[PDB]
């Protein structure tokens, strides 16, 4: 299998829907990131949220296709790495760009604790056909490139405790249960909506490194904290990478 | 369905949501550049082979683009595969291959570009920077780089580090992004055999075919990258791709005018 | 006056030198684009209404390009308006708000860039390389996005941390540097009012007024963004515009042609 | 008010027409910086001095308007930048694009004790109009990203002592008398020349958090050292950004 | 000589290999823009004079690219200078002083470029952007710094820190390598004179020379940047430069008629 | 003579040719640098190699100036440089862009020991005619480089054991002799091929900081540890520039 490029990184993704709440989620999960520091070498990656659901009206109103819509999407999720990495100016932590992130991230982790970048793959009109929606969205650039570098893990910030078997914000929410553990694989074979991206699922198959990934609420403060030290505090997702 | 209630899923669902992918199936279908051809010229197959090869193409782009808007993308070739080979042997992913496959590629549209520049055609980044040119009829053309700029984010095979999405499958997505009325890949055999023309002696020529008549036939990884072939059965706009022979004079120029030289293959 | 004592005092004072500043206010004023107009496509007003407000309009902006040589901007709307309001309760200061805003611009400017390319007009940075879209009857339009660049370096306002210029102020300017004829804001309204026609019953029309005016009767932010007015003030180039209804079939073609639609607002 | 995005910074405006001088006066400054980089977190953003005149008689003689003559002046400012950061480059110092300034500055200055940058803010084509001469020049570029950042201050370094009543290298010298210490409104309310931009006093007046900036005299050793300690060594500018 | 005789030597021998060397001298010669012709305005010599210089070119420019496909380039002039004796004071290399007179260049080309852009005319990096613009008859010309990019990898002089490669040269190797027409330099002097003809009361106009000529004359370094005698007579396309004076009205126009106004400078 | 802006680097060039044997070579010298970072301040730039040789067959059979096949063997050395950056991105070290190297490589090397770039300098389309092969490849650029930067030393790392009087795999092989020290000016008047750029030569003459440059065979582990020591363990030479 491929060498690890950056064995010892850690890997947050954030929500963008976690971002949307604004101040009253961003405040604690900025002050627990703060903490984090010393502890971890972090690429926090953010998501998009809720402004990338109205381009996506606008845009499918005006009868745009997937590829015009994969990058409006990434945009929301860079504005919310900039809001985030704002917040840790004082720390030393920026946001860098998609170029950046790919080439030169090793130089950055050496001078700073951690960068901020945005989640969403640079897809753009290449994004592939067959949904109207771009499908390789925050959770799937996440762990992309997180994979790529072999870190040592993919830590997904929810607004939710991990995956249910039913939304439990949807109409079947009373007959969501929680679970604590699963496999991509059989992720992949359910129909029905997930607090991830269904090709997360794909590219776990096709993974090299990442074994687990763990969804944890980041309304939640210490969740994340205690999941980057692999403590069981959200869904684990068992990617079928299989340990030594 | 309705926008009312696409907008309505749209902020109430998860992406994921099937009754949030269904309305959204149903919006309206604009296309970007629907009178325009995206034409790949094979990196291997073309441009490797230096003024023989190349020439002719650049006279027919010339004569072509009198009648005929076209993007036209590069392949990368054998410089690619000897960067892959080196970077596979240390170990290094698929992604990081992927971003030495397009310096390939962006030489080969430098190299093509230039042959071109004095006819007006210039070397754009892809089909988003197309707009002026293929307004004008002293233009109509431009040449981009074929491979997807997925770079370390690139989906790594199911097995080995060799980027599956490479310039057939970028020229191929940006044709169906931009809705473009044809996309021919310009390769240096007449078309789909029954098997490799190059290492098989009697192989059949094979003028049309479905892509699930390829996976049939064993040929899901013959002329074309094998994902192009899925990419192609999902695609919403370009629904059937040509594949013809660059090295005969003419071709490309016949293809354009409807003629159906080389091998049509067909989502269905 | 004369050029060696402008040439003097421009070596010899600070530049906040009050005879130097007279001295380069008797230069001679040449204007860079005089035969363009620029339109202002309101973000919330018109492109986040979708399809019913943008295709019209769209439709026009073809037709009208025929004979008119045109600078399309565009406004940012209600993404910016969510940004603004996560980064203000996060107390970010006016400058970070002003980059969140700037891309809300840019997407609203590749959704119209990507319906108007098949028309040949290209989305570009802004006046500076609109010269030859705008030397082309092919062509003769560009589109961008209408955020000022300021960025970080944004002069907050007075009181809170709302960019105080926005996409109103950054079309505007670019109007007046580029030293156009013509500068019309495309809007949801038929123009202005005496008070705001969404909230109030019997707003009274008001087909013609100056800044001072409107000033003196309170509506110094109504249907503009309060900079601009002053800025419209101080300009030298562009010293009235026009604010018209987009969502009236016509009315920038009508505009266009010199009919007098909508408000037209002059610096005295 | 807005958070302070980086409050240990330490912002250092250094005049175009200090550089203008050459070595006679950038080798002591670059000897200063040097004792400095141990001491402070430093930004330091140049001017751009009498080459911004040139091109202001050229582009005037054109007629070109004032966004075509910003970005020209800009360029000046930029220019005495990477002079000066050529000269600290073996002490770690670079210059820094406006777009690294504006998103990444946090990461530079926890890879490197200083950055250089140009003091004119990128409002390029997009001047205001009024004045032929470009309004927000390298005075006011520097006060808008010091307060835009919650930076613990700005220095102004200057060819001439601080502020005076009068142009003291102008024809009315004689009667020039020294302000140890003014309010920007104070300034605003006077006509004639001043060593900082008019629009300076305009920023200062809606600024969120600096509440004084020094003007003092590069050309004396030492006076930037004693200016980034709080020693009242120049022309102190009252904000009227008032203290807790 | 044969490709495949080349592409062994090209495959196993250092590029310094004298038979290596030899058979790519071989290889056929393509000029990317054979019609266009490189015209360097210069910085100090008319650019820095204002607008008694500058408009009549400007016009000469418009009327000029009616019949002339233009490659622009714009010199440095005094701003430069004083960046190159602040930095040489300081110490500074003569790569350091390379960026900074690109910089004064590019402000030079932006100024030249805003007088055109209501004809059409843009600025743009180099020749490698100008295949567009110069296939349209509404624009035909591009503007562009003539500094080349040298930078921080500027070769010295032998002594000394001024960049030895600057605006003449930067023009002279675009035109070179994109085997234009015709390369005229636009200075404030009828041609080459016996001597400087500012500072020497009776030099003798020059109409034509050889490199050779003016070294054996003592004027290597006259009104040409020395270096560029050399490139001259190493270079495959332009073997002659032409040296006009732009403050006389209609000499470039005349110039590019075929009329021997001003100094022709021959490779040989 | 000019001052020395990074009188503490060190500048390393990696031949093409010794990338192009693939792992067996590269994953020693990996190795031998990773060793290296914590002794010296390292400038790794990269040759092009065998791909450029591929790219003039084509761009010379197509008829292509030697302007367009300048940027087309640079695009190889950059290649080398991601993939030798990419092995040790683990140990902080990322690959650098041409306007990084010229005007943060100060920043760059404060955050991080050792960063990675083209050898090649940016002549692009601007490359000197004569020859059909672009002059100015990656030996120049690498000592162009290192001479402005006043760096401590280039070292150059080839596949032989330095310069010989014949090419050692060439068809005079056998009376190939090797080469302990030579000068500039010496090699210069010889004709016949050499292992670094004739240019080379030519820069070394007006070279104003570098007095030597050893030629190293990186093909034996422990030559370029040695070389940057200072130890004579391939063909040192000499610039003509002369010591104090
Ligand atoms: N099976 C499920 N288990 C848990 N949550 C689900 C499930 N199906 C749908 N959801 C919904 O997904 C929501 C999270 O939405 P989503 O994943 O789009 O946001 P995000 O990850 O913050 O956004 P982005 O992908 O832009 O970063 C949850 O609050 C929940 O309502
Ligand atoms: N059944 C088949 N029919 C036709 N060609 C086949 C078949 N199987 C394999 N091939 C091979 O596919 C080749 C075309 O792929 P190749 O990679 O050379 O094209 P390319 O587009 O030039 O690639 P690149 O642009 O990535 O260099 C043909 O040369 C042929 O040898
Ligand atoms: N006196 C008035 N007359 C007319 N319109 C008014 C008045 N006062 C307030 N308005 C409001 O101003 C609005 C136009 O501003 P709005 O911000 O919607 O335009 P916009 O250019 O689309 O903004 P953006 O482009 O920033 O989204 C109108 O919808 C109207 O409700
Ligand atoms: N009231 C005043 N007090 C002090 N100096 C003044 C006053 N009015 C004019 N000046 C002049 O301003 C000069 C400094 O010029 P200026 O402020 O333009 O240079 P700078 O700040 O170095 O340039 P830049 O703004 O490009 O950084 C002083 O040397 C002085 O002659
Ligand atoms: N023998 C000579 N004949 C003609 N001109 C000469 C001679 N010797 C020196 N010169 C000088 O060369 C000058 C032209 O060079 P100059 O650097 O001014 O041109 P430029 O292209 O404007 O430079 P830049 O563009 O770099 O500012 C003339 O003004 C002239 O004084
Ligand atoms: N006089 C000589 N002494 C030593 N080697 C020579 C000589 N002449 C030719 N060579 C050849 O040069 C080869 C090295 O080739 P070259 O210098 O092109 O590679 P490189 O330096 O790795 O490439 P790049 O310049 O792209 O970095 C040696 O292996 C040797 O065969
Ligand atoms: O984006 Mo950065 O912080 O040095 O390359
Ligand atoms: O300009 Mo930098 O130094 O890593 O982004
Ligand atoms: O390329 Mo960078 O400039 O690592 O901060
Ligand atoms: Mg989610
Ligand atoms: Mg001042
Ligand atoms: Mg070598």
């Amino acid at each position: 299998r491929p060498i690890r490029l950056l064995p010892w990184l850690q890997v947050v993704k954030i929500g963008g829907r976690v971002m949307d709440r604004g101040a009253d989620a961003i405040l604690p999960l900025v002050e627990e990131l703060r903490k984090l520091l010393p502890e971890h070498r972090l690429l926090i990656l953010t998501g998009a949220g809720v402004r990338a659901r109205h381009v996506f009206s606008v845009g499918l109103d005006l009868g745009l296709p997937v590829g015009s819509l994969a990058p409006l999407a990434a945009s929301e999720a860079g504005q919310n790495g900039h809001i985030l990495a704002a917040m840790l100016a004082s720390e030393g932590v920026s946001y860098v760009e998609h170029p950046t992130v790919a080439d030169q991230l090793a130089i950055h982790l050496s001078a700073t604790r951690a960068v901020v970048g945005s989640a969403f793959p640079p897809y753009h009109h290449h994004e592939f056909p067959g949904s109207r929606i771009p499908p390789h969205r925050a959770d799937t650039g996440a762990f992309l490139l997180a994979d790529a570098f072999g870190a040592a893990g993919l830590t997904i910030v929810e607004n939710v405790d991990g995956i249910y078997t039913a939304d439990p914000n949807g109409p079947d929410r009373g007959q969501a249960r929680f679970l604590p553990e699963t496999s991509a694989t059989d992720l992949a074979k359910s129909e029905g909506p997930l607090p991830v991206d269904r090709a997360l699922l794909d590219v776990m198959a096709t993974a090299r490194h990442i074994e687990r990934v763990q969804v944890v609420n980041g309304l939640v403060p210490g969740r994340l904290t205690a999941a980057l030290r692999g403590e069981h505090v959200g869904t684990l997702i068992r990617t079928g990478v299989r340990p030594a | 369905n309705s926008t009312a209630e696409l907008e309505e899923l749209l902020m109430q669902r998860s992406l994921t949501d099937p009754q949030l992918q269904a309305a959204a199936a149903a919006a309206a279908d604009f296309r970007i550049l629907p009178d325009a051809t995206v034409i790949k010229i094979g990196g291997q197959s073309v441009i490797d082979r230096g003024r023989a090869a190349v020439y002719p193409l650049v006279d027919e782009i010339v004569a072509a683009r009198k009648n005929h808007k076209l993007l036209i993308g590069t392949g990368a070739g054998t410089r690619a595969r000897h960067l892959y080979s080196i970077a596979a042997g240390l170990g290094l992913p698929a992604g990081v291959l992927a971003q030495l496959g397009s310096s390939v590629a962006d030489q080969n549209a430098a190299m093509l570009g230039q042959l071109l520049a004095k006819h007006g055609i210039p070397v754009v980044g892809g089909a988003g920077h197309s707009a002026v040119p293929l307004s004008l009829a002293e233009v109509n053309a431009v040449v981009f780089s074929g491979m997807p700029p997925y770079k370390l984010w690139m989906r790594p095979a199911a097995e080995g580090v060799i980027p599956p999405y490479r310039t057939d499958a970028g020229c191929f997505l940006l044709a169906e992004q931009f809705g473009c009325k044809q996309m021919i890949f310009v390769k240096d055999e007449d078309g789909l055999y029954t098997a490799n023309p190059k290492t098989s002696k009697d192989a059949t020529f094979i003028p049309r075919i479905s892509v699930d008549e390829m996976k049939a036939k064993g040929l899901h990884d013959s002329i074309l990258e094998f994902p192009v072939l899925d990419l192609l059965q999902s695609a919403q706009h370009v629904r059937e791709v040509q594949v013809v022979n660059g090295l005969v004079p003419g071709n490309l120029t016949r293809a354009l005018a409807g003629e159906h030289v080389g091998t049509i293959i067909t989502a269905s």
